[PDB]
């Protein structure tokens, strides 16, 4: 049960947590890295393959999965 | 009394980790002064602070009681 609640309820620790840990996530080398995380979404585009001629942007917009995927 | 509240919690800390962390806070020293309150008449305030033999003074810290004739 990971809560998650609204932004302004947020305790100074809990933002707290949340600077450091998104800060910390973008100095993040792996692939786990944010600015890997970022390209999932959009460009980079990942989708056909990591690594394609064509790439296309992981959007699963316009479709019923949309909500899933997000 | 059929009433309820939203939420139960004070200042973000689960009911748990309310009793959790004051465990912990008893973990440290404290110091504390106690106050008889004898009543008062009207309303006052009270301010009181704690002197060295020396003589220097901090405010120690204040409470105030409700009150009427
Ligand atoms: O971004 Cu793809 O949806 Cu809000």
């Amino acid at each position: 049960v990971m809560i998650r609640k609204d932004i302004t309820q947020l305790d100074k620790r809990q933002q707290l947590s949340l600077v450091k840990a998104l800060e910390s996530m973008k100095a993040d080398h792996s692939s786990d890295g944010f600015q890997a995380i970022a390209s999932f979404h959009a460009l980079p585009p990942l989708c056909p393959s990591p690594a394609a001629s064509k790439r296309f942007a992981c959007c699963v917009h316009g479709m019923a999965t949309f909500p899933q995927w997000h | 009394f059929g009433y309820i509240y939203d939420t139960l919690e004070f200042a973000g800390w689960s009911i748990r980790g309310i009793d959790h962390i004051v465990r912990n806070r008893q973990e440290h020293s404290r110091v504390f002064a106690g106050f008889l309150l004898e009543g008062f008449g009207t309303s006052a305030t009270v301010d009181f602070q704690v002197c060295r033999t020396a003589g220097d003074c901090e405010d120690a810290g204040y409470f105030t009681v409700l009150g009427g004739e």
